[PDB]
């Protein structure tokens, strides 16, 4: 079953494919070895788009998140100027 | 077993037939150092000796067998000298391989030793690779058996195993020789025409040195090597056992692509199996100079004789002691085209 | 900054005109000023045959404009930055869709020439508006006509193979979004033909890269994965072929993967934020 | 919005630097984020490593560009590349590329040489190479070539009778252009990333050799029954046989869709894999005065 994750890279709009994948091959077909497609679908594995850029001056602070339950750590991102791309299949 | 199923479905348009095979580490280090192969299938015949195309297959190494006892390379054989039917075999008949990383070492192997022994050791979908399933699900140990191997006395194991037809019709199929004889003496008698064009020119000259290459000589020159102390020039035809290891067929193979110098260098009296088949090269930004310190760093070699052939059909044999003696290297074209088969492509 | 660009019109214009400018408002057209060539007006002059790879690299070639404003002599319009947002309307032949498509597309009207071509007796410029579409579907109606074309030369070629009216139940009917949209009908004859060799050049090239590469990493993961997927029909017949015709055959496969990639992505990328459905607009940013 | 970055060095840039250094006013150079080295590509185009052409292009598509506009002495003042702003860009390449049809421009590493467009810094311990400013179709067709013959170069020494090496050296030879033919350097060795980008290119082409579509093999097939196309030269009037084998089963209407939907999405996965480094759009190229005005793209 499918998981969304967030990625903070400073490198290239361009040169995001080629380093992600790197980063999701040790899981593709370690994973993939026990399943097999059919009435072609299920080639696509994973999708990816860019939210958009902060800056270089400001990092991301750790804070936390609390609902009344309980806590959860949580990341700040300040100055974002979301330019939201197409998802690209990695 | 991951080579076994990458060249039969590849090398299946040249030949019908593929066989499984390892090599041992400890056979194959003779043949190349620190393993720097990771090649290219040419079965010469024994009484049709012709000339065949070349088939490529796929090896990797530094993956191990099923078994714990060895472990070795991968390697795969093709058989495609049964003509027709292939339920005759041709007994006494080599295979010979080039395995290579960047072309280095070779490996000759009996048709008798490897048949032998494989009956021994007995909207759409996607593709899937029958032969990889159908393979996975043996997985056992008796699929590889031992094998002695009658050109280095090792054991070369082969993998077979019940797969399917193209194995089903391998193991019912028997027959009822001079296939190294003849490598050996082709090999000997361009070395005896070779020994026969230098014997000539120091006849039609006087019975001495022109020196091409300069080094300084002592005093007791003609003490410490006595007089006509030609031993080394007696034993230097018995000591040529390779030939396409060898320099003589370096000018042969670098005639198409310009012209550079090769050296045969041998031990003034088995000091070694020394060296064969090395470059002189002008080419590079050493330049001619460069290419004339390594020249007389080679006239300096005081313990070994050196041999010289030129691309464009000019051989040299280099006496220790700077002194050279000029040669011709000219042969029937013919033999050109045979040894150009014999190593690949016309 | 104005952004605004002027063109003077030649002579002097009349009713249905302006009753057409009114109607292409908030469509778009691309750019180079010149009267003559203002947008794809220079492609879709019929003494040549209206091409599609020929005006797709125009279009990638020239910017792309708002057009705003016809009096009797002026054609006020504006140009495209990507840097601030304008406003778009759809004032298009085919009246398609906007739910909230975050992608957009920018083709030339495949679906018909004089749908978007507005014509003048008085003024030969011709000037024609390039469909603006959604992504999906973009993507959806250039696979519903580029494999309508390859049926259609391959019936002229041989019409046993192939039929219309199977593929006229599905392959005439693009549905995304709930909505079911209707379709059916030399630029994609060509544009096939570019994909016809690509496809059949693709196996022998295929065979070659993954047999150059096949044995780069000597245990590896996702190379040996990759390796016992594809077809175990394809990968006999390589070594048979002189090398000066086979790296021309690659070099040619190259060149026409890396047009129909780029011919592929939808070339001016529109990006919407907010549309408005009861004045039929939203507002655009160049992306 | 900052334009005006100020590059400062550590030592007296001599006069005999100065005048090239003026003389490339107007070029692009890409940026480190200053320090002395890492602002230009020799940081990673060094004379100990095999020019690569791919991971000085990944660092030219990695980290941004600027163009040089003042050079003085003990420092150097950089314009950065942000989009939105209007570039004016001069042509001041030593292999000369005329913009006729003013298309998008594009960044490359210095293929066709090092020595045209690197300066020699004397002043510190570094030496400064330009990257290739030309336009986009060239610019293709010189990344296909040379991952051509970064493929080609090891499957020809990898045979043995290698009777012609030369052969891919000429076949290769120069950059198509009509005007003038360009030679190029040509590396033996791809090195590591330019391997990893011809492995991910093969992870891509044998993923869509798994769905080829039937269609147009009877279209080529009737291509070569009529008559000889021109863009049929290829074949010479063969019939090979992966084409021949490929066509005994029938075509329908069931398959065609579904590979057509996954062909569209690894095409555009494609054009994102050769949407590489970072272009420029030109519109308004005055020719007389040589000034390419280019927003980033």
């Amino acid at each position: 079953g499918p998981r969304f994750t967030f990625f903070q890279s400073s490198r290239g709009h361009c040169q995001i494919m080629n380093i992600l994948r790197i980063y999701y091959s040790p899981s593709i077909m370690h994973r993939y070895a026990v399943v097999q497609p059919l009435h072609i679908e299920e080639l696509t594995f994973g999708a990816v788009a860019c939210l958009g850029t902060f800056s270089a001056t400001d990092g991301w602070r750790r804070s936390a998140f609390n609902y009344r339950g309980s806590s959860l750590p949580v990341v700040e991102i300040d100055s974002f100027y979301s330019n939201v791309s197409d998802w690209e299949v990695i | 077993m991951d080579v076994h199923i990458d060249n039969q479905v590849l090398s299946g348009l040249g030949t019908p037939l593929l066989v499984h095979l390892f090599v041992p580490d400890t056979v194959m280090a003779e043949l190349c150092p620190n393993r720097v192969p990771n090649a290219w299938c040419q079965t010469l015949f024994s009484d049709r000796t012709g000339l065949t195309r070349v088939c490529r297959v796929f090896a990797a190494r530094g993956m191990l067998p099923g078994r714990p006892s060895h472990r070795g390379t991968f390697t795969s054989v093709p058989v495609y000298c049964d003509e027709g039917l292939p339920e005759l075999y041709n007994p006494f008949h080599v295979a010979a391989l080039r395995f290579y990383d960047e072309l280095v070492g070779e490996l000759q192997i009996y048709y008798l030793s490897l048949f032998e022994g494989a009956k021994r050791a007995l909207l759409s979908r996607v593709p899937v690779s029958f032969s990889k399933t159908r393979r996975a699900i043996r997985e056992s140990r008796a699929l590889v058996r031992g094998i002695a191997h009658i050109f280095s006395p090792h054991a070369l194991y082969v993998v077979t195993y019940p797969e399917l037809s193209a194995q089903g019709r391998l193991h019912r199929m028997t027959a009822v020789l001079g296939a190294p004889e003849r490598e050996f003496r082709f090999l000997i008698s361009v070395a005896l025409r070779i020994s026969a064009s230098f014997r000539e020119k120091l006849a039609m000259q006087a019975w001495t040195a022109q020196q091409e290459i300069p080094v300084v000589i002592p005093t007791s020159y003609s003490r410490i090597y006595k007089n006509s102390d030609l031993i080394r020039e007696a034993f230097f035809t018995v000591q040529t056992r390779v030939s396409w290891e060898s320099c003589w067929v370096k000018a042969t193979i670098s005639n198409a692509p310009d012209a550079c110098l090769w050296i045969d260098s041998h031990p003034l009296y088995e000091e070694g199996a020394s060296a064969w088949g090395k470059v002189i090269d002008s080419r590079p930004p050493g330049g001619l100079v460069g290419a004339a310190s390594q020249l007389v760093a080679l006239g300096t070699d005081g313990h070994c004789v050196h041999l010289a052939t030129t691309s464009d059909g000019q051989a040299f044999l280099v006496l220790p002691g700077g002194f050279v003696i000029k040669g011709q290297l000219a042969l029937t074209p013919e033999e050109r085209g045979y040894i150009l088969a014999r190593h690949g492509i016309r | 900054m104005d952004l605004k660009v002027v063109v003077s019109l030649s002579s002097r214009l009349y009713t249905d005109e302006i009753a057409k400018m009114q109607q292409r408002i908030g469509c778009i057209l691309p750019l180079a000023q010149n009267v003559q060539g203002l947008g794809l007006g220079q492609v879709y002059s019929l003494e040549t045959v209206p091409d599609y790879v020929s005006m797709y690299n125009y279009l990638s070639d020239c910017t792309l404009a708002v057009l705003d404003e016809v009096s009797v002599d002026s054609l006020i319009l504006t140009k495209i930055v990507p840097g601030q947002t304008y406003a778009i309307k759809n004032k298009y032949q085919p009246f398609f869709q906007w739910h909230g498509t975050g992608s957009l597309s920018v083709m030339p009207p495949v679906f018909g020439r004089e749908h978007a071509t507005v014509k003048l007796e008085s003024n030969d410029v011709d000037i024609v508006f390039p469909m603006v579409l959604p992504t999906p579907i973009a993507e959806e109606v250039l696979q519903k006509i580029l494999l309508f074309n390859v049926y259609s030369r391959v019936v002229m070629q041989a019409p046993g193979n192939a039929d219309m009216l199977d593929v006229h139940m599905h392959l005439g009917s693009v549905s995304y979004l709930g909505h079911h949209y209707e379709l059916a009908l030399a630029l994609l004859d060509n544009l096939s033909l570019y994909f016809c060799i690509m496809v059949t050049l693709l196996p022998r090239a295929s065979m070659r890269l993954v047999r150059g590469l096949i044995r780069h990493e000597h245990h590896d993961l996702l190379n040996l994965f990759q390796e016992m997927v594809p077809d175990e029909i394809a990968r006999i017949d390589l070594d048979d072929l002189s090398v000066a015709d086979d790296l021309s055959r690659m070099r040619v496969m190259m060149t026409y993967l890396q047009s129909l990639a780029s011919l592929f992505n939808l070339g001016p990328r529109l990006a919407t934020a907010a549309y408005s459905q009861e004045t039929l607009t939203a507002t655009c940013w160049l992306r």
